[PDB]
């Protein structure tokens, strides 16, 4: 019953 | 094809405006109030069946802000093109004199997700009882939004939803009155 | 305020076919409205959708640990969240309130429009038909189409252009997943 977020991918500098 | 759940995020410069929400088949389940770091459920009953750690949403926004700086530069600083909204005013149910009802202002197909919306009764701004959704994502990656005004239908009152958006040359006023 | 604006969007999409039997995960990245890179669980790697996203696909696809997080998402994220919400979303069922009221195509002497107003229902798919003395009226039917109220309900008005005569009975009939048999509302002149 806990919502899971998924992370957004980080581009590189 | 049966169903779609979307974790939709955005970040907007120079406004430094961010948003994090979940959508199911086009309806918002919740969004995260970024300032308060709180989960806001679209219907109250949702918050009794599930929970979400609102703090995690802020990490996504931080990556999105960093990606935005990267993409902005990669694009040679190519800015967004304003797309002005279509606006419709309807009621929640058939209108009966003296029977409580709700005016809905549907603001559709616009970008960037920045809008000023005012309800007017007899040409004067009304604030009592009003509510609104966050910016909701569309499949064409523009945005839509709802504003609501509970009211008591009379023959004596006219209403307008007034929408300002950077793609509009003049404010858009969408009228409603008892037929 | 005419300062230029710049917009990043991300949509992490979970597509379900027959519940959790078949699930497709789409990780989509946008600059303004332009999708530039995506992860599709059908592929198992990022792909640039435009040239703008080629550095991201190349970089992320070199990171096997990032890819394995994305490859697990159909299970750890999509299927998990389906379980969390399915009872009040997939299974949400709200039947319509059905009203029939008369109206006028233009300022005229007599009502020449019968409005079947169908309000407050969920989910969206609905069938609304008009009958005159038991035969379906298919001509002169016009509708708002399906309207989202934004609060997990829909409405629609379905109008029949007709000149009502005494002794006619008009029936609006509504079929919807929340109903076990057609809802009917009659109107008499
Ligand atoms: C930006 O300009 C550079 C030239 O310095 C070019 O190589 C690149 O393709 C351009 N990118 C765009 C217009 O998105
Ligand atoms: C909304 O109003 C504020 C001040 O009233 C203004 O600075 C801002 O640009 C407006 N936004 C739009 C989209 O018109």
């Amino acid at each position: 019953d806990i919502f899971e977020r998924i992370a957004s991918e980080a581009s590189r500098l | 094809e049966e169903h779609v759940i979307i974790q939709a995020e955005f970040y907007l410069n120079p406004d430094q405006s961010g948003e994090f929400m979940f959508d199911f088949d086009g309806d918002e389940i919740f969004h995260v109030d970024m300032a308060k770091k709180e989960t806001v459920w679209r219907l109250e009953e949702f918050g009794r069946f599930a929970s979400f750690e609102a703090q995690g949403a802020l990490a996504n926004i931080a990556v999105d802000k960093a990606n935005l700086e990267i993409m902005t530069k990669r694009s040679n600083y190519t800015p967004i093109t304003n797309v002005p909204p279509e606006v419709t005013v309807l009621t929640n149910s058939p209108v009966e004199l003296r029977e409580p009802n709700v005016l809905i202002c549907f603001i559709d197909k616009f970008t960037p997700p920045v809008v000023n919306v005012t309800w007017l009764r007899n040409g004067k701004p009304v604030t009592t009882g009003v509510s609104e959704t966050v910016f909701l994502p569309r499949e064409d990656h523009l945005f839509r939004k709802f504003h609501y005004l509970p009211f008591l239908p009379s023959t004596e009152d006219v209403y307008d939803c007034r929408v300002e958006h950077w793609g509009l040359d003049e404010p858009l006023l969408k009228h409603w009155e008892f037929d | 305020d005419t300062r230029p604006r710049f917009l990043e969007q991300v949509k992490h999409e979970c597509h379900f076919f027959n519940g959790t039997e078949r699930v497709r995960f789409l990780d989509r990245y946008f600059y303004h409205q332009e999708e530039y890179v995506r992860f599709d669980s059908d592929v198992g790697e990022y792909r640039a959708v435009t040239e703008l996203g080629r550095p991201d696909a190349e970089y992320w696809n070199s990171q096997k640990d990032l890819l394995e997080q994305r490859r697990a998402a159909v299970d750890t994220y999509c299927r998990h969240n389906y379980g969390v919400v399915e009872s009040f979303t997939v299974q949400r069922r709200v039947y319509p309130e059905v009203t029939v009221y008369p109206a006028k195509t233009q300022p005229l002497q007599h009502h020449n429009l019968l409005v079947c107003s169908v309000n407050g229902f969920y989910p969206g798919s609905i069938e609304v038909r008009w009958f005159r003395n038991g035969q379906e009226e298919k001509t002169g039917v016009v509708s708002t189409g399906l309207i989202q109220n934004g609060d997990w309900t829909f409405q629609t008005l379905v109008m029949l252009e007709t000149v009502p005569r005494s002794g006619e009975v008009y029936t609006c009939q509504v079929e919807h997943p929340s109903l076990t048999s057609p809802l009917t509302v009659e109107w008499r002149a």
